[PDB]
RNA sequence: GGCCUGCU
RNA sequence: AGUAGAAACAAGGCC
């Protein structure tokens, strides 16, 4: 089972502010 | 979208989801200094809920009094103490007649009780305060203090071992012309004359409460001397054998037996009301329960119960009343002060607040040092008219049953009629009537008794509603009782007893809420892994296979390197989790017996080991040599009590040798009134002659050990 | 009389009949007869016993004084006057040994040549009447019975006289001479009249001196003596009184009902003042995360290495500055303690070894931040009494303080999904019976739904900081450590995770009641620039070191990173509280729970899968808009942990009294939306002691303002 | 033998004289529990915060000739410091562990019959068979029940002085057996104890717990047999329930 | 600086 | 400064 809130917003924002990416990766 | 989770209510009713409602998760508050403060709003709201009372001056204990009783009857809502002992006794009389043989069946049940009491049962107490130190020390410390008193003072009659010995002995203290006692500081004698004894054995002592849930303000509470607790502990017997025959009293049994209770009460009031009848259960509460029941009212229901009974019983039956008719409630730890431009703090002894000046104190202390400066005698201040806190809840419980009997429809002599569930402090009150105005009568007659027999409803705490929903001290009920488990959440967690206790508590607590609170089986999965994890993270013992780097991971590591069946190891040990569903009533050790390898098994559990305790909530355990106990703070040693440590140790060698020589001392306290050398020496002597006379012991052995008990004999009588 | 029984005994008789007596409870003062009569019964079974020898056969040399030898082989075996245990010890022991019959009651003495019991008496009363009173009292005897009176009239069962006969004629001179004094004294016949009453035993309890003093005192106010009153009360008998007192009281003393209706709740009245200011110990919403992939398990890994490798992945550190100063503090030195940190994790990189735990030098900086030497010096009041300014400690109402808007974002934020797994539960014992299988089969959906939300983040960030704070505080009361911020989680590819929020510095924590401080000045990790809520940021001291370049949806964006310095401090019962934060998960899943087996119960079928997945039977959770907007399930388990976890966060006493007020009007609310028709006593005093918990917390005044809203949604 | 040597020893000085003579029988109990230190208010918070000290634990002093000062390592395994009121000395949970992994073996044959319950309970779980769940609604009156599954048919105080009895045949007092089924299970118990190795007071306490019966008041629906008592959370639930049947 | 205490 | 809320901590006792 894989949650799935309507309010998802997956898309929404361009970048989690908490948990970026930053680093090259 | 604004998430709002009190929005729920709107589809969940509230009964059902009420667990959302209790904020059982964060640290409660706790009192962060003197209790000092508390204890004298305390004494003015109670001299001030009975300032109309008629003063007086106890010319024994030379301080102040307040007598209430029998007081103009009150006029407005306010609280009022003003209790009428003829109402009082009527509603006794009431309750008799209701219940025929109630009060002789009691009498006689606590007759034989107090016959047969010893004195070690004062011993199995909480903190009491010893009248020879002006301290807190546990129960048995601070009986142990006044016993070496009472016997060194001339006062020995307690060594029959019986209670009411002990008590007999208190009572002819205070006649003593002059007690001495012999507490250190080499050590010096400080004499109490009869006054200054009398004083400090009536004096109660106040500590803040601390962790109290669903309070802004915190309170405070008293803990008796140690002169006053053999008359409780009788008066509290009574009240509970009387409240054991009462279907009405909730006190004295569990909560199961309280949903029991409080079910089979609403079936018979709202079920066998016909079609026209309404019914309405208030879930009310009562205000400022403690500073209304006047000790005088418990003395009046003490004559009452104990009507045709041998004067003896009456006698010490009624002592504990009139002992706390009298109490001295000791301020507490005093105030403390700073100085923020000289940049130091100095803390002042509650004691020279009669004495210090005003200048120092905010708006409001100043106010209250000014009113009750004139109570205060020798650092105490009288606190006749009410209680400080409980003491006396079966007693209180009882009062409350009869007011609630008081309305059957015999003595109501009106159409409306109520009846429910009394527990102190608490009840639950179901009106009957044919007419709206029928259950307003009947709520103005109950309010207006109460009122009389001294015990006040709060008004803004209770509701009347339709019968049916209701609550009872944190019970809720709709259409049948709804289990709500945030009031179990703090048990959860790891007890911190030791390894198997915590262990065993844990499952058992688990299993309980999965009984009683109707906790799911996934909800009771969850629970038992999050224990699981607590507890490895608590005692250090993680899964071994894992790379946890603690104090104790390289031996645990060790161990499980070395096992063969690694399924067997104890999850303190590092052992895998077996437990589900299906396996919490069984024990750990007993749990994985089929897994353990011989080796690991006959070292665990081994007797020899110098873990184990000697054993000593429920929980089901085996001994283990993870049942090690924990030590001890150790803060003693600054203080100038050092010598107790060594009073320890010599009593604990001599009880140990005791042991020795008594198989079953242990198991069930030991009996008698002979000196423990002459006991000793007896039981060698017979032991020695039926050895010899069949047995291993011959003629030297024999004649060896007479001439050393002769010797040690000899030694004695010096 | 008591000179009597004092003399004409011997010193150890008398002392050990003192015994006896006081074991049974008498006093000797009273009952002396009783006390003359037990001398006289020990000193008669004593020259009973005594002068009596056994040897290697069946013979006795009955010597007559001082003639003792190594072989003892006592005759005979004294029981009376042994006090009660002892004698039934010594009889149990001998009845084990030689098999015989327990006697029922207490013997005298004993014979080990016959093996049997001896049982004598001293009797005024006819002596007949008495020897058949003792052969039908020992059941089944086989015990001898001895019968001794003072006139020298003898008996016994069988004629059995086993004993010399000088013996007897000694006891009969020892019987007759104490006659003879008895007679010279005069109390002979009291005693032969009194031994009715000896066997009985009254409990003679009284009141007399002070207590009867303090008892007359403690009565009624128009009562004089106890026994006044104690007459009186047991003479009463009901004629009235309670229904007498009703009509003469005030007609004024009423429980009026005052029906409760729709409109007759109204909103709560929050506080007004500056707006409240966030008060937890690690930012929530605002909190970065400097993250390296890393295969390790909960705590696997030294502290210090994770948080230096994590630190060693961000390169755009510049030159701190402050952008948001404390207005209180010495600001300068929250940007030295940063630089020290920043130094210090530079010094121990480059050391071979890395040190469990390492701790900061006793710098300025660090030293005002953490308030060392603050406390004033203990001093005693004889000296410290004329000082002026000398007063008692500040106690005052807490500041009052408005509802501000970013709690609710904060909670918003701690309901939302996650795309990681913030939580790793063991494995359990493996499941026989069906229950067990549906059981796991639920338990899966709920720690699935419950991972992945946000509040578990703060859980384990809590639970993780308060444990590491706890055992720091326990071992290094001493010294300033510097314990890192870090968390661990599984990527939604699986791929494990480690987190470093940032740093504490633990001050000097020599904690002795579980209430003391243990100050910690708090660096963290942010993104989000303090000039937009800057009535939030009230105690930090917002540094910015750093200027990131992270990806999104648009590609390279660059914001710049910011440093949340602040002071702060929690007592030993917070740590030991947010170390067990994790019953947070219990309580919601509980609910939950609950709510699932409700609906199921009606539908003879399991319910969960297609409540968590079916997007079945939704409740109402929040509010938009547009109206209340429901949620399914998932939601509302998510959002009940939320509200657990913030109540964990936030805890305080103006939370406690406000959710028992409330929950007490939130009861009578929904008995009205029950149709149960309520009533109120005193409705006002009920929303003014509500009102009076809301204060200054922001948990607070958030809650109220939700209850707010439920009480204009409710009722409409 | 020695035990009067030790009260000769003991004796011997005038402290230990003078509480000796002056200390009856009846307070040996208040002498036993007179301590200094306080019972805990929290113990949890205690717990929590002791393991994170060294030597947390208290421990005989054999431990100093039966346990090394340091393990392999080098840690510290117990302390000379000694308690605080008592002659025990402090040791570390490597203590305890380091009994576990190297201390003396034993026989342990004896476990399950002095722990016979917990393995009786064992014993009809593994052998219990389950059956299909029902969903349905549960009216879970309230009422007494039976928790102990061999409660043999004795009143507390009677048990008390059966065990007494049983394994302290001197210290029995006064009391006599009355009951002839008394005296049948005294038997009973008794010459199956003819040759027990382990103390006597372990002995007496697994007698209490296998012989007094328990009473609690608990939400039971279906059932009330001891044994189905014993596993009520498992059979019984909100809306579910099952068919068990215990192994008997 | 040394000793002692982390519920006394 | 900071925690905290009707009173406290922000180390205490002794040589």
């Amino acid at each position: 089972y894989s949650p799935t809130s309507p309010s998802y917003s997956p898309t929404s924002p361009s970048y989690s502010p908490t948990s970026p990416s930053y680093s090259p990766t | 979208m604004d998430v709002n989770p009190t929005l729920l209510f709107l589809k969940v009713p509230a009964q059902n989801a009420i667990s959302t409602t209790f904020p059982y998760t964060g640290d409660p508050p706790y009192s962060h200094g003197t209790g000092t403060g508390y204890t004298m709003d305390t004494v003015n709201r109670t001299h001030q809920y009975s300032e109309k009372g008629r003063w007086t001056t106890n010319t024994e204990t030379g301080a102040p009094q307040l007598n209430p009783i029998d007081g103009p009857l009150p006029e407005d809502n306010e609280p009022s103490g003003y209790a009428q002992t003829d109402c009082v006794l009527e509603a006794m009389a009431f309750l008799e007649e209701s219940h025929p043989g109630i009060f002789e069946n009691s009498c006689l049940e606590t007759m034989e009780v107090v016959q047969q009491t010893r004195v070690d049962k004062l011993t199995q107490g909480r903190q009491t305060y010893d009248w020879t130190l002006n301290r807190n020390q546990p129960a048995a410390t601070a009986l142990a203090n006044t016993i070496e008193v009472f016997r060194s003072n001339g006062l020995t009659a307690n060594e029959s071992g019986r209670l009411i010995d002990f008590l007999k002995d208190v009572m002819e203290s205070m006649d003593k012309e002059e007690m001495e006692i012999t507490t250190h500081f080499g050590k010096k004698k400080q004499r109490l004359n009869k006054r200054s004894y009398l004083i400090r054995a009536l004096t109660l002592n106040t500590m803040t409460k601390d962790a109290e849930r669903g309070k802004l303000k915190r309170r405070a509470i008293a803990t008796p001397g140690m002169q006053i607790r053999g008359f409780v502990y009788f008066v509290e017997t009574l009240a509970r054998s009387i409240c054991e025959k009462l279907e009405q009293s909730g006190l004295p049994v569990g909560g199961n037996e309280k949903k029991a209770k409080l079910a089979n009460v609403v079936r018979k009031m709202m079920t066998n009301s016909q079609d026209t009848e309404l019914s309405f259960t208030i879930t009310g509460d009562n205000t400022k329960w403690n500073e209304n029941q006047n000790p005088r009212m418990f003395l009046a229901m003490i004559t009452y119960i104990t009507r045709n009974q041998p004067e003896w019983f009456r006698n010490v039956l009624s002592i504990a009343p009139i002992m706390f008719s009298n109490k001295m409630a000791r301020l507490g730890k005093g105030y403390m002060f700073e100085s923020k431009s000289m940049k130091l703090r100095t803390q002042i002894p509650a004691e020279m607040l009669a004495s210090i000046d005003l200048k120092y104190f905010n708006d409001s202390t100043r106010k209250k040092i000014e009113k009750i400066r004139p109570l205060l005698i020798d650092g105490t201040a009288s606190l006749s008219p009410g209680m400080m806190m409980g003491m006396f809840n079966m007693l209180s419980t009882v009062l409350g049953v009869s007011i609630l009997n008081l309305g059957q429809k015999r003595y109501t002599k009106t159409t409306y009629w109520w009846d429910g569930l009394q527990s102190s402090d608490d009840f639950a009150l179901i009106v009957n009537a044919p007419n709206h105005e029928g259950i307003q009568a009947g709520v103005d007659r109950f309010y207006r008794t109460c009122k009389l027999l001294g015990i006040n409803m709060s008004k803004k705490k209770s509701y009347i509603n339709r019968t049916g929903t209701f609550e009872f001290t944190s019970f809720f009920y709709r259409y049948g009782f709804v289990a709500n488990f945030s009031m179990e959440l703090p048990s959860f967690g790891v007890s911190g007893i030791n390894e198997s206790a915590d262990m065993s508590i844990g499952v058992t607590v688990i299993k309980n809420n999965m009984i009683n609170n109707d906790l799911g089986p996934a909800t009771a999965q969850m629970a038992l892994q999050l224990f699981i994890k607590d507890y490895r993270y608590t005692y250090r013992c993680h899964r071994g296979d894992t790379q946890i780097q603690t104090r104790r991971s390289f031996e645990i590591k060790k161990l499980w390197e070395q096992t063969r069946s690694k399924a067997g190891l104890l999850v303190s040990d590092g052992g895998p989790n077996l437990y589900n569903i299906r396996n919490l009533h069984i024990p750990e050790v007993c749990l994985k017996w089929e897994l353990m390898d011989e080796d690991y098994q006959g070292r665990l559990c081994n007797p020899l080991n110098p873990f184990v305790s000697h054993k000593e909530m429920e929980y089901d355990a085996v001994a283990t040599t993870h049942s090690w106990i924990p030590k001890r703070n150790r803060s003693i040693l600054n203080t100038s009590q050092r010598g107790i440590l060594e009073d320890e140790q010599m009593y604990q060698k001599c009880c140990n040798l005791f042991e020795k020589f008594f198989p079953s001392s242990s198991y069930r306290r030991p009996v008698g009134i002979s000196s423990m050398v002459e006991a000793m020496v007896s039981r060698a002597r017979i032991d020695a002659r039926i050895d010899f006379e069949s047995g291993r012991i011959k003629k030297e052995e024999f004649a060896e050990i007479m001439k050393i008990c002769s010797t040690i004999e000899e030694l004695r009588r010096q | 009389m008591e000179d009597f029984v004092r003399q004409c005994f011997n010193p150890m008789i008398v002392e050990l009949a003192e015994k006896a007596m006081k074991e049974y409870g008498e006093d000797l003062k009273i009952e002396t007869n009783k006390f003359a009569a037990i001398c006289t019964h020990l000193e008669v079974c004593f020259m009973y016993s005594d002068f009596h020898f056994i040897n290697e056969r069946g013979e006795s040399i009955i010597v007559e004084s001082g003639d003792p030898n190594a072989l003892l082989k006592h005759r005979f075996e004294i029981i009376e006057g042994r006090d009660r245990t002892m004698a039934w010890t010594v009889v149990n022991s001998i009845c084990n040994t030689t098999g015989a019959e327990k006697p029922k009651f207490l013997p005298a003495l004993y014979d080990y040549k016959e093996n049997r019991f001896i049982e004598i008496g001293v009797t005024r009363r006819e002596v007949h009447i008495y020897y058949l009173e003792k052969a039908n009292k020992i059941k089944s005897e086989k015990t001898h019975i001895h019968i001794f009176s003072f006139t020298g009239e003898e008996m016994a069962t069988k004629a059995d006289y086993t004993l010399d006969e000088e013996s007897r004629a000694r006891i009969k001179t020892r019987l007759f001479t104490i006659r003879q004094e008895m007679a010279s004294r005069g109390l002979w016949d009291s005693f032969r009249q009194s031994e009715r009453g000896e066997e009985t035993i009254e409990e003679r309890f009284e009141i007399t001196g002070t207590m009867r003093r303090l008892a007359d005192q403690s009565l009624p106010p128009n009562f004089s003596s106890l026994e006044n009153f104690r007459a009186y009360v047991d003479g009463f008998e009901p004629n009235g009184y309670i229904e007498g007192k009703l009509s003469q009281m005030s007609k004024e003393v009423n429980a009026r009902i005052e029906p409760f209706l729709k409109t007759t709740p109204r909103p709560l009245r929050l506080p007004d003042g500056p707006p409240c200011s966030q008060r937890s110990k690690f930012l929530l919403m605002d909190a970065l995360k400097l993250s390296i992939e890393d295969p390790s398990h909960e705590g696997e890994g030294i502290p210090l290495y994770d948080a230096i490798k994590c630190m060693r992945t961000f390169f755009g550190w510049k030159e701190p500055n402050v952008v948001k100063p404390h207005e209180k503090g010495i600001n300068p030195n929250y940007l030295l303690a940063w630089k020290q940190v920043l130094a210090e994790l530079q010094d121990i990189e480059n050391e071979e070894k890395i040190p469990k735990t390492k701790n900061m030098k006793k710098t300025s900086q660090l030293k005002w931040a953490l308030g060392e030497n603050m406390a004033p010096e203990k001093v005693d009041f004889d000296d410290c009494k004329d000082v002026s300014d000398l007063k008692q400690y500040d106690s005052d109402e807490p500041e009052l303080r408005s509802l501000a808007s970013w709690i609710q974002s904060e909670f918003n934020k701690a309901c939302e999904l996650t795309d990681s797994s913030w939580i790793e539960l063991d494995e359990i014992g493996e499941d026989v019976a069906p229950i067990e299988h549906i059981a796991s089969m639920r338990r899966n959906y709920f720690t699935a739904e419950v991972s992945h939300c946000r509040a578990t983040e703060y859980i384990m960030k809590g639970v993780y900081i308060n444990t590491a704070l706890l055992n720091a505080s326990c071992a290094a009361m001493d010294d300033f450590q510097l314990i890192p911020m870090i968390s661990k989680c599984r990527t939604k590819e699986g791929r494990r995770k480690t987190n470093l929020y940032g740093f504490i510095i633990k001050g000097r924590s020599h904690l002795r009641n579980d209430t003391d401080v243990v100050n910690f000045v708090s660096m963290e990790f942010s993104l989000t620039d303090p000039r937009l809520e800057p009535h939030k940021w009230e105690k930090y001291c917002v540094l910015e070191i750093g200027d990131m370049l992270l990806r999104s949806a648009i590609g390279q964006v660059s914001r710049p990173m910011f440093l949340y310095v602040r002071t702060n401090g929690t007592s030993k019962i917070k740590m030991k509280w947010g170390m067990e934060m994790r019953r947070c998960l219990l309580q919601s899943l509980q609910q939950i729970e609950s709510m699932i087996e409700a609906e199921s119960s009606v539908k003879e079928k399991d319910m969960t899968k297609e409540f968590f997945e079916n997007k079945s039977e939704t409740w109402p959770i929040g509010e938009s808009p547009k109206g209340v907007e429901e949620g399914s399930i998932g939601k509302v388990c998510r959002t009940l942990l939320a509200k657990s976890v913030f109540n964990s966060l936030y805890a305080s006493p103006q939370l406690e009294g406000f959710s028992a007020e409330s929950r007490k009007l939130l009861l009578i609310v929904q008995a009205l939306r029950d149709n149960l028709e309520p009533g109120t006593f005193d409705l006002g005093g009920l929303y003014e002691a509500i009102e009076e918990c809301l204060i200054n917390d922001p948990w607070v005044l958030l809650n109220a303002s939700w209850f707010n809203s439920f009480l204009t949604h409710a009722l409409r | 033998m020695e035990r009067i040597k030790e009260l000769r020893d003991l004796m011997s000085q005038s402290r230990t004289r003078e509480i000796l003579t002056k200390t009856t029988v009846d307070h040996m109990a208040i002498i036993k529990k007179y301590t200094s230190g306080r019972q805990e208010k929290n113990p949890a918070l205690r717990m929590k915060w002791m393991m994170a000290m060294k030597y947390p634990i208290t421990a005989d002093k054999r431990i100093m000739e039966m346990i090394p000062e340091r393990n392999e390592q080098g840690q510290t395994l117990w302390s000379k410091t000694n308690d605080a009121g008592s002659d025990r000395v402090m040791v570390s949970p490597l203590a305890v562990t380091w009994w576990n992994r190297n201390g003396p073996t034993t026989s342990a044959v004896h476990y399950p019959k002095i722990y016979k319950t917990y393995f009786e309970k064992v014993e009809r779980l593994k052998h219990g068979t389950f059956g299909p769940v029902h969903f349905r609604n549960q009216v879970k009156i309230r009422r007494r029940v039976d928790i102990n599954p061999g409660h043999a048919d004795l009143s507390a105080k009677e048990a008390q002085d059966v065990i007494m009895e049983v394994v302290f045949p001197n210290e029995v007092g006064a009391r006599i057996l009355t009951s002839e089924s008394q005296l049948t299970i005294t038997k009973e118990k008794k010459e199956e104890l003819q040759d027990c190795k382990i103390s006597p007071l372990m002995v007496a306490y697994m007698l209490e717990r296998e012989l007094v019966r328990k009473t609690r008041f608990l939400p039971v629906a279906g059932g009330t047999s001891s044994v189905y008592i014993e596993v009520l959370h498992l059979t019984q639930g909100t809306c579910w329930e099952q068919m068990y049947t215990p192994g008997g």
